[PDB]
This record gives structure tokens, C-alpha cells and sequence, in this order.
């Protein structure tokens, strides 16, 4: 039977040859069942015997669960000599961004791959052996006609004949929504229902004359279809059932399945949290080893315990009506956001926790959630959301201003709901008349690690600090911490530390290092702060005099 | 209708570069772009067999209604020794100095002519789809495509034919191509340039090739130079505005040899108060007055290296203006320079940021024959969504995104 589906030219990569892989014995009863096997699929035109002058071979393997065996072929080493093909169904669709549809039916293309032929010149290569008993007479020759179970390009080439076969059919129905997926069909509708049916079957009838077979009305699933971790129902869909485990230990490889359940779930299930329980997996690599849950990061599984109690469905997308997404502040540098077009249902949810770097404030961690959005938005429903945010105006606009890169920010509305986005501090742009001078500075000592941070000021206030376990980045972030320690409301200090001021000049309201946020507790208290800089060791004022103290 | 052969460099497979999503307006007008391009045999669709990939975008040059701008970058660097050595377009010095410069796209020449058939499957696209809901519509180019650094190449000879005429008839007239680019200066008046560049259309439309319909593609690099670092001039300085002096010219002593602080901070000793005002020495004005006539003489020494890249960093300066500076060794600038425009209303930071990377890839092709790769201050993932926004430029630059800042920024106010 030569098959009518046009085959896709197929070549080796550069330079090597096919395989030579000789076969391994097997035991009788799995060479009796392989040739009873190898006899069905040469009457269906699947394989053919072929002489001796084929070189190739391929291993070929047999085993059974049903009552029938079947025929296992180890393709690793002609995949390797196989050319690439064009990468398949790499990203799935995201069901957020699917239409309501009134009927959905999936149909499973049974035997999917060998009813689509392959390339006559690439057959050779396919060559397998089913060994003769003790190895005494020749073994049976065969080779492929269709694309076999295992091979490289078997996935691709199966779905772009799929839709060069289906193509027609959906030129004929404008009113059909067909997804393929693997060796699976999805079709949706909206006719009523008794034409929708009439429909799938003139598809199943349409596949049936290129050799492709379907479920009868009989044996095609009905809702739920479970595919890809989700459940999906033609008006509602949501996540498989999430089972967080409960157990008395908990090593590397429990928590990171736990992070990624979570991190599944939160796509619809509103306030799920996970910056304690990844806190956990930081630096180390030991799948087994036992790691102590924190404090924190019990409460926070409890917290998301709690949220996972009862069901959550998301709606789908209906393009006649506006987008929205709105985000909310949950603390501890973790947001979380709503993408809807009607209040009570969501399209889906999520989060956004990540901290750029060792600090940062909430203007840019909301500001990289919106990012993170657009992105998301733009994938799914091809466009940009409208925003609905927990900052006003005059935070953002006095943010993005005067912030050091270049941002863009879409059209938004301020929603009220507490806890607000707000700017806690803003270092003045000019010197504070009036206002006691600090000229700070630090030193340590790169063995010891001993260190001193002090100040000198104007008024001939003179202090030094002892410092242990320190560096001179350190000594400089704790001198600027000093002269805030031991100023008024108003403040001018004068540091030579580049670093020191980049952080400080960033206008951070979180940080990894406790310094950070001391020194950010006691800018927030102020009134009035000038950070200014000055080269180090280069005659200027106050700093080589507070330069000589802590050197000593 | 005979095809040239094309080869990638040795060793070198060809690209496989993920296709970026799209919005839906932009997946239609790539559609219908498309559609049409295959009706006119340019392109035809291909199958699984060809793994290949280049990113495609949609962008819009000022018309009615949307044109195609395919990222051959990688595609480029993989056909490199074919267009850079074996048919380089070499590069002549002049141009910069000209008083007006004018650039003329003439990328649709490249459509009659076919693409060797061997080398097609390198120059497959993909147009994506909303949500993965169905594969993405797998193209392949047959003829000449814009934006190959190939295709100019190819078309090196039937270009030198067809403006043959036109230099012999005007010997003073600078012609440089760049990629689907020409650059023509001249010295003329700007009402006599503009008819040469009119005269030279018609030159190019009698022959067969069309062509578009102060500013804009007008340039005039004879008033571009290298921008000079200045000092404030003030009548009262407080401690806190000599910190400042005494700090940029200790940042200016790493470019130029001969800047001297001693005098300016002999001025502030002892520990004062920031705001206090300090009168400035005889001994300090006259050393003032020296940096400022150091900084008023070129850096020597710096020259340009054509085995090197080109790097190109920029500082947001608030108030609409944009600093960037050229270069290939740390603190050894090749060119500094200046950006600024003023229209509240429709302007927006990644809207200066991208006519900035526009101008200064302009300035360099005019200069160097050759795009800088740019140190762009904003976040990866929000440039990547919104540069196609606004880009008019049928080339694309090497950039990368730098995370932190720098106080360099009033260094270069
Ligand atoms: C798994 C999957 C992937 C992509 N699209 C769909 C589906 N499956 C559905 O059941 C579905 C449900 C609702 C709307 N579209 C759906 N469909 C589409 C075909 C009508
Ligand atoms: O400027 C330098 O050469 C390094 C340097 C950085 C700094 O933050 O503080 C410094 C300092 O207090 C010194 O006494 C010497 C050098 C530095
Ligand atoms: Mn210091
Ligand atoms: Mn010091």
C-alpha cells in the first residue's frame, strides 16, 4: 500500500553514516512473538523484508505489560547520526488565553506515526534484525516504510503532515477550532450541538481516507481532558488536584518538588507565597540531604495550605472586552496579581517575588511586576493589559524621573487598597545650610578583619567605632550609619566611598544585609539628608582628617 | 537569473534563533506582508526538514497603513568571510567630513535577484501565533532578502554599474553603501543638495529602482565633533561645589595627563562646613584656568582599531537629554556626544533611548563603516518588548544591558 501523504525529505547529518549496531540475542518466546508482530506489520505495508547488501542495523528489544507483547526499537544511535528538524510544539498554549467554546471534543489518533510514510532514500537505515535461534541461519532483514516509534524526526514530520491533512478541512469550516497535540486532536466549537457532532464525524471521516484513525462516538472522552497538568472544561478550566505532602523530614528533593507545586498552582490559586520555602534550597545541591524548616517557612506552607483548602477555576478569554491586570503588595519583596476582564473570575493569577540584586525598593520591584506582566500578557492574549496599581502618581512620576535607566510605564489607574507604594525617603539635591557637616570614613584590615568607622564634623565632634568581622565596605556603610546615630533631623555627610554611595544614592527600602536596613531605618527618621563624595587621600577638608583617625 | 553561490564560514551551522511573541496587530500585518511576498515568488513555505530560524519583527516607516524587519544578526556573523573578505565594501574616509550627508534606502533592489538555492534554508522566519493556539507559518526567502549583509555583496557590481553615470558626472559626490543604505554627500548648498539627491533618484528610477517618497534622513556631519568636558563657572563656590570640581578633575586626570588639584584643595582645609562659601585664591583661578585650557586640546594617542569592536555606552541626564560616548579601549573615546529633544506630550524614555541608538549607529556607520555594540542603561526584558516601537532603521545593532549605575553621570552632563 503506498500511502498518498506526500513524505518529507530527510538526510543524515554531514559527514556520518548510518547505524551498525549488531543485535543481541534475545530469549524464544520474545523472537516467536517479534516475528508474529514484524508479519502483521509487513501485511499493513509498515516495514519490508530487504537483501543482504543493506549494511545497517538498528537493536530491536520485546516486552509486554494487556496480554500482547510489543516491539521495542533502540533508535539512540541512528538519532544521533539524524539531521535536526524544525523544534515541535516547544511552547503549549496557555489555557488563560483559549476562547469559550460551547463543545470541545479530543480525539486520539490511534497508531499515529506509522500511517504516516517515510522517505524512500532514508529507509535503509532504518534496517533492523530479528535474530535466527542459536544464531545458526541468517536473521530477518527489515526496514521501515513509515516513520517508526523513537526516531528523531518522527514527532515533527507526523504533525506537518498532520496539517497539510488537515488544512482543507479547516478551510471548508472557518467555524472549527482544531488544536493538535502529539497524537491528540482538541476540537471546539460553538454550533449547536447536534451540527457540532455532525462535524466531528465528517472529521473523523476526512482523517479515515489518509489512513488516520479516531475514537468512535463510543470510546471519545468526555470533560475533564486532562492535558498538561491542567483540566480543562469548554467554559472553565484549573490545575490537576495540587498534594502537598505531609512529612516529619524534608530533604532538597522534597522541598524543590514542593517550590515547583506551588510555583504550579499560583497561576490560579490567588496569594500563593514561596520566597521562605526557596529561601531554603540557596547554595546547596545535595538532592538527599535533610534541610530544617525555618520558622518563616512553616508558616509560610500553612499560609498556602490554607489558600490550596477548596477549589479555584479560571474563565476564559472573550476578546470584545478590555484586559485587566491589578497587583497587590504581599511584603518581604513578594507581590502577587489578577488578570480579568469581570469581577469573581479570573483569567489567571500570579506572583512576582524576585529581588534583583542584594537591594531595592518597591517602586522598581512593581515597576519589573508590570515587565513581567507585559511579557506575559503579550504571549498569551497578543496584548497589553490595562493596570489597575497600588501606587499614586506623583510616586511613579518622581520616581521614574530621576531614576538612573530608562523605564516606560503603560496607562494605569490608582487603586486604593492598602498597603500603598511609596517613596519612605528622598535625599536632598543640595547641601542643607545650617546642618551639622559628617565627614565619615572606614578602614579594616583585610587578614583580621578588625576595622573602625567614625566621623569628624564642623562643630569638632570626633567619634570612632571598633568593628569585628568586617570589611572596608562594611567600615563605610557603618560610618555613614554613625553620623546618622549621632546627628540632628538634618544632616550633611560627606563619604569617599563610591560604593557606599551607589547604595545609598539607589534610595533602597529592602535589603539583604542587616546594615542596609538599619541604615535605612534611621534615613526614613530623618528630615533632611545630603550625601556628598569626595576623592579619598586628595587633600579634601574633613575627609583626611577623619581618613587619619580610623587609619591609625 | 543566475544565482550566486553563497557559503557559511567554516564549521559554522546556520542560525536557530528563537522567533519573539508578537502582538496580534503586528502577527496580522506580518501575515498580509507575507501572503503577498510568496504571491510574488519572494518566499515560499517550507517544512520540518529545515531547522533553521530568524527572528522577524514589525515595524512602521511613517505611511497609511507596516513593513517587515527580519534580525539576520546571527544569520551575518555565520556568512561573515563571505561578505566581510572575499566582497568587503570598502570603506572611504571623506564622507564624515562633508557638509550634508543624505541616506537613501535602496533594499528593494535586492528582490530580483535570486538566492543561491542551496543557501535558501538559512533564511527561514517565523511568523508566530497568539498563544501556541497553531504553529508558527514557517518561511524561507528565495530571492536577495533586506537586511543580509550578503545581499549587498551580491548586488556590489549591478550597484557600481548603475551609479557609474552618476559619479563620473559628479566626481566630488561621496557614494557609500551600507547594507540596504546608500550615503551620498556633498558640499553643496542645502537647496543644490537636495536636487543632486533628486537627480540621483531619477538616476536610480530610470534604471529600475525605486526609492522613499532639515532633519531625517538629511545629516550633516561636518558640525558633529568630539564634545569637550567643561567645568561650571561660578561666581561664589560653596565647599560643597569645590568637592565637586576637585572630584571631576581627579576623574579628568585619568583621560588627561596634565590636570593639577593641588591649589583647589589647599582651598578647602580643616574640616569646614559644606555650605560654606570660599572664595577662590589668586594661585587657584590661574590653576582653574590651566585644566581648562588642557581640556580644550584633543586626547592624543587615541586611535581607531578596525580589529576591535566598537562599544557604545549612554547615561540618562533627566530632562530629555541623553550623553553616550564611542570607544574600543576603557577611557581611549573615539567620539563623544549629545542627545536631546523636547516634546512632552508623545515622548517617552525608551522612545530617546531608541532614536539615540538610531543616531549614534548612524554616526558610526558615517564614521567607522560599522555598528558599536551598545551598553544600554534600561532592563533587558523591557527593552526587548518595545524597541520595534519605534525603529526606522532597516539594520540592528549588538547590544547588551548594563545593571549598574554610574556617577559618572554628571561627570558627562
Ligand atoms: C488542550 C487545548 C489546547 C489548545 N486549545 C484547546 C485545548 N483544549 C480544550 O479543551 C479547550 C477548551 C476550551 C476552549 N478551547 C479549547 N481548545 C481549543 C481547540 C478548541
Ligand atoms: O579611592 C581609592 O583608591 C580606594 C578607596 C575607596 C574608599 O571607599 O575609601 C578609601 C579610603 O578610605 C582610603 O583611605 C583609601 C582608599 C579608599
Ligand atoms: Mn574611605
Ligand atoms: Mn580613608
Amino acid at each position: 500500500p503506498i500511502s498518498p501523504i506526500e513524505t518529507v525529505p530527510v538526510k543524515l547529518k554531514p559527514g556520518m553514516d548510518g547505524p551498525k549496531v549488531k543485535q543481541w540475542p534475545l530469549t524464544e518466546e520474545k523472537i516467536k512473538a517479534l516475528v508474529e508482530i514484524c508479519t502483521e506489520m509487513e501485511k499493513e505495508g509498515k516495514i519490508s523484508k530487504i537483501g543482504p547488501e543493506n549494511p545497517y542495523n538498528t537493536p530491536v528489544f520485546a516486552i509486554k505489560k494487556s496480554t500482547k507483547w510489543r516491539k521495542l526499537v533502540d533508535f539512540r544511535e541512528l538519532n544521533k547520526r539524524t539531521q535536526d528538524f524544525w523544534e515541535v510544539q516547544l511552547g503549549i498554549p496557555h489555557p488563560a488565553g483559549l476562547k469559550k467554546k460551547k463543545s470541545v471534543t479530543v480525539l486520539d489518533v490511534g497508531d499515529a506515526y506509522f500511517s504516516v510514510p517515510l522517505d524512500e532514500d532514508f529507509r535503509k537505515y532504518t534496517a533492523f534484525t530479528i535474530p535466527s535461534i542459536n544464531n545458526e541461519t541468517p536473521g530477518i532483514r527489515y526496514q521501515y516504510n513509515v516513520l517508526p516509534q523513537g526516531w528523531k524526526g518522527s514527532p515533527a514530520i507526523f504533525q506537518s503532515s498532520m496539517t497539510k491533512i488537515l488544512e482543507p478541512f479547516a478551510a471548508q469550516n472557518p467555524d472549527i477550532v482544531i488544536y493538535q497535540y502529539m497524537d491528540d486532536l482538541y476540537v471546539g466549537s460553538d454550533l449547536e450541538i447536534g451540527q457540532h457532532r455532525t462535524k466531528i464525524e465528517e472529521l473523523r471521516q476526512h482523517l479515515l481516507r489518509w489512513g488516520l484513525t479516531t475514537p468512535d462516538k463510543k470510546h471519545q472522552k468526555e470533560p475533564p481532558f486532562l492535558w498538561m497538568g491542567y483540566e480543562l472544561h469548554p467554559d472553565k478550566w484549573t490545575v490537576q488536584p495540587i498534594v502537598l505532602p505531609e512529612k516529619d523530614s524534608w530533604t532538597v528533593n522534597d522541598i524543590q518538588k514542593l517550590v515547583g507545586k506551588l510555583n504550579w498552582a499560583s497561576q490560579i490559586y490567588p496569594g500563593i507565597k514561596v520566597r521562605q520555602l526557596s529561601k531554603l534550597l540557596r547554595g546547596t545541591k545535595a538532592l538527599t540531604e535533610v534541610i530544617p524548616l525555618t520558622e518563616e517557612a512553616e508558616l509560610e506552607l500553612a499560609e498556602n495550605r490554607e489558600i490550596l483548602k477548596e477549589p479555584v477555576h479560571g474563565v476564559y478569554y472573550d476578546p470584545s472586552k478590555d484586559l485587566i491586570a491589578e497587583i497587590q503588595k504581599q511584603g518581604q519583596g513578594q507581590w502577587t496579581y489578577q488578570i480579568y476582564q469581570e469581577p469573581f473570575k479570573n483569567l489567571k493569577t500570579g506572583k512576582y517575588a524576585r529581588m534583583r540584586g542584594a537591594h531595592t525598593n518597591d517602586v522598581k520591584q512593581l515597576t519589573e511586576a508590570v515587565q513581567k506582566i507585559t511579557t506575559e500578557s503579550i504571549v498569551i492574549w497578543g496584548k497589553t493589559p490595562k493596570f489597575k496599581l497600588p501606587i499614586q502618581k506623583e510616586t511613579w512620576e518622581t520616581w521614574w524621573t530621576e531614576y538612573w535607566q530608562a523605564t516606560w510605564i503603560p496607562e494605569w489607574e490608582f487603586v486604593n487598597t492598602p498597603p500603598l507604594v511609596k517613596l519612605w525617603y528622598q535625599l536632598e539635591k543640595e547641601p542643607i545650610v545650617g546642618a551639622e557637616t559628617f565627614y565619615v570614613d572606614g578602614a579594616a584590615n583585610r587578614e583580621t578583619k578588625l576595622g573602625k568607622a567614625g566621623y569628624v564634623t564642623n562643630k569638632g565632634r570626633q567619634k570612632v567605632v571598633p568593628l569585628t568581622n568586617t570589611t572596608n565596605q562594611k567600615t563605610e556603610l557603618q560610618a555613614i550609619y554613625l553620623a546618622l546615630q549621632d546627628s540632628g533631623l538634618e544632616v550633611n555627610i560627606v563619604t569617599d566611598s563610591q560604593y557606599a554611595l551607589g547604595i545609598i544614592q539607589a534610595q533602597p527600602d529592602k535589603s539583604e544585609s542587616e546594615l542596609v536596613n538599619q541604615i535605612i531605618e534611621q534615613l526614613i527618621k530623618k528630615e533632611k539628608v545630603y550625601l556628598a563624595w569626595v576623592p579619598a587621600h586628595k587633600g579634601i577638608g574633613g575627609n583626611e582628617q577623619v581618613d587619619k583617625l580610623v587609619s591609625a | 537569473i543566475e544565482t550566486v553561490p553563497v557559503k557559511l564560514k567554516p564549521g559554522m551551522d546556520g542560525p536557530k534563533v528563537k522567533q519573539w511573541p508578537l502582538t496580534e496587530e503586528k502577527i496580522k500585518a506580518l501575515v498580509e506582508i507575507c501572503t503577498e511576498m510568496e504571491k510574488e515568488g519572494k518566499i515560499s513555505k517550507i517544512g520540518p526538514e529545515n531547522p533553521y530560524n530568524t527572528p522577524v519583527f514589525a515595524i512602521k516607516k511613517k505611511d497609511s497603513t507596516w513593513r517587515k524587519l527580519v534580525d539576520f544578526r546571527e544569520l551575518n556573523k555565520r556568512t561573515q568571510d563571505f561578505w566581510e573578505v572575499q566582497l568587503g565594501i570598502p570603506h572611504p574616509a571623506g564622507l564624515k567630513k562633508k557638509k550634508s550627508v543624505t541616506v537613501l534606502d535602496v533594499g528593494d533592489a535586492y528582490f530580483s535577484v535570486p538566492l543561491d538555492e542551496d543557501f535558501r534554508k538559512y533564511t527561514a522566519f517565523t511568523i508566530p501565533s497568539i498563544n501556541n493556539e497553531t504553529p508558527g507559518i514557517r518561511y524561507q526567502y528565495n530571492v536577495l532578502p533586506q537586511g543580509w549583509k550578503g545581499s549587498p555583496a551580491i548586488f556590489q557590481s549591478s550597484m557600481t554599474k548603475i551609479l557609474e553615470p552618476f559619479k563620473k558626472q559628479n566626481p566630488d559626490i561621496v557614494i557609500y553603501q551600507y547594507m540596504d543604505d546608500l550615503y551620498v554627500g556633498s558640499d553643496l548648498e542645502i537647496g543644490q543638495h537636495r536636487t543632486k539627491i533628486e537627480e540621483l533618484r531619477q538616476h536610480l528610477l530610470r534604471w529600475g529602482l525605486t526609492t522613499p517618497d532639515w532633519m531625517g534622513y538629511e545629516l550633516h556631519p561636518d558640525k558633529w565633533t568630539v564634545q569637550p568636558i567643561v567645568l561650571p563657572e561660578k561666581d561664589s563656590w560653596t565647599v560643597n561645589d569645590i568637592q565637586k570640581l576637585v572630584g571631576k578633575l581627579n576623574w579628568a586626570s585619568q583621560i588627561y595627563p596634565g590636570i593639577k588639584v593641588r591649589q583647589l584643595s589647599k582651598l578647602l582645609r580643616g574640616t569646614k562646613a559644606l555650605t560654606e562659601v570660599i572664595p577662590l585664591t589668586e594661585e587657584a583661578e590661574l590653576e582653574l584656568a590651566e585644566n581648562r585650557e588642557i581640556l580644550k586640546e584633543p586626547v592624543h594617542g587615541v586611535y581607531y582599531d578596525p580589529s576591535k569592536d566598537l562599544i557604545a555606552e549612554i547615561q540618562k541626564q533627566g530632562q530629555g537629554q541623553w550623553t553616550y560616548q564611542i570607544y574600543q579601549e576603557p577611557f581611549k573615546n573615539l567620539k563623544t556626544g549629545k542627545y536631546a529633544r523636547m516634546r512632552g506630550a508623545h515622548t517617552n524614555d525608551v522612545k530617546q533611548l531608541t532614536e539615540a541608538v538610531q543616531k549614534i549607529t548612524t554616526e558610526s556607520i558615517v564614521i567607522w563603516g560599522k555598528t558599536p555594540k551598545f551598553k544600554l542603561p534600561i532592563q533587558k526584558e523591557t527593552w526587548e518588548t518595545w524597541w520595534t516601537e519605534y525603529w526606522q532603521a532597516t539594520w540592528i545593532p549588538e547590544w547588551e544591558f548594563v545593571n549598574t549605575p554610574p556617577l559618572v553621570k554628571l561627570w558627562y552632563q
